[PDB]
């Protein structure tokens, strides 16, 4: 089993509210009887 | 086995800094330029206990 | 029989939330060749019952309202406001959880009529205890502040040996809370010698224990009470 | 199944004095001296955290 | 069960402004607590504003007739040069003090073997002991020896503790099932 | 185990007792008890007798008697609900705590030992009545009902 | 030694034999929180004041 | 205080209690309870046709 | 464990004892010897009230299997009884005896009444959970009242 690994969180979304996303991609969680999915959160949002 | 032997707490206030850290701070630029604070963290890190 | 061929059921929910309920669990018996031949009727108990929630039901504390503020003492310059327990907590009910007495700073109306009653002749320790003058410069700290010993010459009457204290001797001088049945703060200084050296040799091999002046008698016979 | 629960007491009790005769630790007293004299809950919360 | 993501409340209004700092503060309560591993709330529960204060910063009343420890605590002048550090952290009552003037205040200075823990505060919710709150070793210029029959050793009690005693209890609970 | 020294008393308490008494262990612990006794029984005198040789000694003494009477009237354990299994109640200001008889155990005596028998063999004082008004001889009086 | 340099009389306060707390100087090191790894000394835990 | 105040006097009993020992015996108390249960069941059948 | 090891430990405790029983006094009773001490003592009383209101497990929805919630800042943990686990203590099996059912648990207090008659009042529901299945009732009073500030 290969465990999932986050890619780097996105830049700050332009202000109308503030947000980031993580594609859970950098290591794919599913391959080779893929292990745990990545941690949460996949997406993070904030006040500007 | 989790073994615990002593509890340490730093005082909240009026800490006496180490010379080396003191001086490195003294040399920080007043204008922001990331490279110097980066070197500071790479020397001393980001947090204290 | 292999009575657990006829498995025991799960227990009842307890009959009451507190004060010794009971719960029981019968078997899933079925009468069968196996049941009859293996004597499973004869010696397999068909159900068991046990105690549950035995501890007595919780009683929560209740507090009355505060009384009036007290007439202010000139020398505390705080006045006291106090309330009463209507019932204590017990059996795990909620504690009273709040102060039974409050204080408020006053501006006093009268003056303090208390003044120092400085003793006529005993040595006044800086603590202000008045102690038998002969203890001053006797060579033992009796005030505990060494005020007796502060500016002194010949140690007139220190004992020939540092005799050990009696075992647990200070437990004898703690105050006792009769209503609580628990020891409390140190009431009597059972460390005070008063310069006499009188001592009891618990056993021939043990060194003598120095008897403090607060104790009249001591005995060390072992009794199987 | 085993359960063992065991206690030793060696200091039968301590009884601290009432607040009128207790001495405050200098750091704690110094924190009290900086409490904002108003309901800035952030400050008293930090004190309770400590 | 389902995670429940934590959500902040709106900010409360600002506190009155601290005259010692000229700052106001407002708290952001937690509307919904994060639960079952639902994401905790993100960011600070407080923010700070500058102001103009209406109220002034209260000053220290100094020690007057009493000795002042460097921290600003005050003690009886009778304690200066006890040979005991009656200022808690500073020991200022023992600065530049001649050993010819230092009295042999007590035979010993070893406190009971972990008395400092009695000084600690306690958090009644979390059940954790917390930091040192009471000075458990202000001897008050007394030589208050106690002999521990357990440790077979003399310890110096503080001048102010009501009692400290060393009788033992032992409780054993043992179960086989 | 109460009293003695932790090494030896510990040793003893750890003895399960299948054997009964490990006589070595017990003797050692008894020696410890000689080294560090615990209070077992006592005769009380009221603390107020001690207040002596102090400024205003008598005024403080009499104030203290008055306070002691108010304090007992306020915090006497008679106002507790009765303990099970002949537990004697005791009150520490805000909570009643039951002292269990030997042969009764658990947090507040609720489970008996197998040998206890003696079921509902009970009885302990109720609280004092308030004082009666002043009688023909101007004596007030109060009663307590064993109930 | 500047503090003690040229003193006419040095008043030894801590005359007794006293140890430092074991590893206390480690805790004066800053940490890089993102690495959880100690770095240069930031606080002077040998200052007794 | 010289004046009567029920609270401040009551603190005395809180801190020191109401009574002191005029006589006593000091001692040791040993309390032990041991309880054992065993239940044992055996069965063995044969049937032949 | 070995008789020796227990004995030696029980000896060593005499030299490194921990506090095991305590009777507590509120921390505000120590606010003393400072400017505005009397005022700070009230504001610390109120702040302790606020802190309890922040960290009372009433905010935590029920754990299963007698799990006890605690407020880890903004995040309720469930602390699970032996060999019970998962986010609600839903997985696994309890061990030993249990009373069964769902012991009820208090809802967080109402905000106090606005000093009506100069008395605060507030109420709590026991709703969280309802005592179910013959589980034990929530322990304590349903309502409070106290004198105003």
């Amino acid at each position: 089993p290969i465990d999932g690994k986050w890619n780097c969180w996105s830049n700050w979304s332009s202000c109308s509210g503030r947000r980031k996303t993580r594609q859970r991609q950098c290591n794919n969680p599913p391959p080779q009887n893929g292990g745990s999915p990545c941690s949460g959160p996949a997406s993070e949002t904030l006040d500007c | 086995s989790d073994l615990e032997v002593a509890h340490y707490k730093l005082k909240p206030r009026s800490l006496m800094l180490h010379y080396e850290f003191l001086q490195r701070v003294k040399r920080l630029p007043l204008e922001y330029s990331y490279g110097e604070y980066r070197d500071l963290f790479r020397d001393f890190g980001t947090h204290y206990i | 029989c292999f009575c657990d061929h006829y498995a025991w059921t799960q227990w009842t929910s307890c009959s009451k939330t507190c004060n010794s309920g009971t719960q029981s669990r019968h078997r899933q018996i079925v009468v069968d060749k196996y049941y009859q031949e293996n004597f499973c009727e004869q010696i397999c108990s068909k159900q068991e019952t046990r105690e549950c929630n035995w501890q007595r039901c919780p009683i929560n504390c209740l507090l009355g309202d505060f009384g009036p503020w007290s007439d202010c003492d000139p020398c505390i310059e705080k006045q006291s406001k106090v309330r009463s327990v209507l019932r204590p907590s017990q059996f795990g009910g909620q504690p009273c959880t709040a102060p039974l007495v409050a204080f408020q700073p006053c501006i006093p109306s009268k003056l303090c009529k208390i003044e120092e009653a400085d003793c006529k002749n005993k040595f006044r320790c800086d603590s202000g205890r008045c102690i038998a003058r002969k203890l001053e410069c006797n060579g033992e700290n009796d005030c505990g502040d060494n005020s007796d010993e502060r500016d002194c010459g010949r140690t007139k009457a220190v004992c020939t040996r540092k005799y050990n204290p009696i075992p647990s001797v200070q437990l004898m001088g703690n105050g006792f809370h009769f209503l609580a049945g628990e020891p409390r703060g140190e009431v009597l200084d059972n460390s005070f010698t008063g310069g006499i050296c009188k001592t009891v040799k618990s056993s021939r091999t043990s060194n003598p224990y120095r008897v403090p002046a607060n104790l009249e008698n001591v005995g060390f016979e072992v009794q199987t009470a | 199944q085993l359960l063992v629960v065991e206690n030793t007491v060696e200091v039968a009790q301590f009884i601290n004095n009432n607040p009128e005769f207790l001495q405050l630790a200098e750091p704690f007293w110094k924190e009290l001296s900086h409490l904002p004299s108003l309901y800035d809950y952030s400050a008293y919360r930090r004190l309770i955290d400590q | 069960s389902s995670p429940v993501n934590c959500q902040w409340d709106f900010y409360a209004p600002w506190s009155e402004c601290n005259g010692c700092t000229k700052t106001q503060t407002r708290r952001r309560s937690v509307a919904v607590y994060g639960q079952y591993g639902g994401q905790p709330c993100v960011g600070n529960a407080f923010e700070t504003q500058s102001c103009e204060p209406t109220r002034g910063c209260p000053t220290e009343e100094g020690c007057g007739e009493r000795f002042r420890c460097f921290s600003g605590q005050c003690i009886s002048k009778s304690l200066v040069c006890n040979g005991d550090s009656d200022c808690d952290e500073d020991s200022a009552d023992e600065d530049r003090c001649e050993d010819s003037e230092r009295r042999p205040s007590c035979d010993i200075d070893k406190p009971p073997p972990n008395i400092e823990l009695t000084g600690n505060g306690y958090n009644e919710l979390t059940g954790q002991f917390r930091n040192r709150v009471i000075n458990t070793k202000s001897f008050g210029g007394q030589c208050r020896k106690v002999f521990s029959g357990d440790g077979k050793d003399f310890y110096r009690l503080s001048g102010n503790v009501l009692s400290y005693t060393f009788q033992v209890k032992i409780n054993n609970d043992f179960n086989y099932e | 185990i109460r009293g003695g020294r932790s090494e030896y008393g510990a040793a003893l308490a750890w003895e399960k007792g299948s054997s009964g008494l490990e006589e070595k262990t017990f003797s050692e612990w008894l020696e410890s008890v000689k080294e560090n006794p615990a209070v077992i029984d006592f005769e009380l005198a009221p603390i107020v007798d001690l207040v002596r040789n102090i400024p205003c000694a008598v005024t403080k003494r009499n104030n203290l008697r008055k306070a002691l009477q108010e304090y007992a009237a306020k915090f006497d354990p008679c106002q507790c609900a009765p303990c099970p299994n002949n537990g004697r109640p005791t009150l520490s200001g805000t909570e009643c705590l039951c002292v269990c008889q030997s042969g009764t155990y658990g947090e507040n005596c609720e489970k008996q030992s197998p040998d206890y028998k003696s079921n509902a063999v009970d009885g302990q004082w109720g609280c004092w009545s308030s004082w009666s008004t002043c009688d023909a001889t101007y004596k007030r009086s109060r009663t307590r009902e064993c109930n | 030694q500047s503090d003690e340099a040229n003193c006419r009389r040095i008043y030894k306060k801590c005359q007794h034999e006293m140890d430092q707390y074991w590893g206390i100087g480690s805790l004066a090191s800053g940490i890089n929180l993102f690495t959880n790894s100690f770095e240069g000394p930031v606080l002077d835990h040998r200052y007794y004041a | 205080p010289l004046e009567y105040n029920s609270a401040l006097y009551s603190r005395i009993f809180d801190d020191f209690g109401t009574h002191y020992f005029t006589s006593g015996s000091l001692g040791g108390v040993y309390d032990l309870l041991y309880q054992f249960s065993s239940e044992e069941l055996k069965n063995s059948g044969l049937t032949e046709e | 464990g070995n008789k020796r090891r227990y004995s030696a430990w029980a000896e060593s405790v005499t030299n490194l004892p921990q506090v095991i029983k305590q009777k507590l006094t509120p921390l505000y009773e120590l606010v003393k010897e400072v400017p505005c001490a009397s005022v700070k003592k009230l504001y610390l009383k109120w702040a302790l009230e606020e802190y309890l209101d922040e960290f009372d497990p009433c905010h935590c929805r029920p754990c299963q299997n007698g799990g006890l919630a605690t407020v880890e800042g903004t995040h309720c943990l469930c602390h699970c009884k032996p060999y019970t686990f998962g986010a609600a203590c839903e997985q696994g099996v309890l061990v030993g005896n249990q009373a069964g059912g769902v012991d009820g648990g208090w809802s967080c207090w109402s905000s106090w009444s606005p000093c009506v008659q100069g008395k605060k009042t507030r109420s709590r529901e026991c709703n969280n959970p309802p005592p179910s299945g013959g589980g034990r009732s929530c322990v304590g009073e349903t309502t409070e009242s106290t004198q105003c500030e």
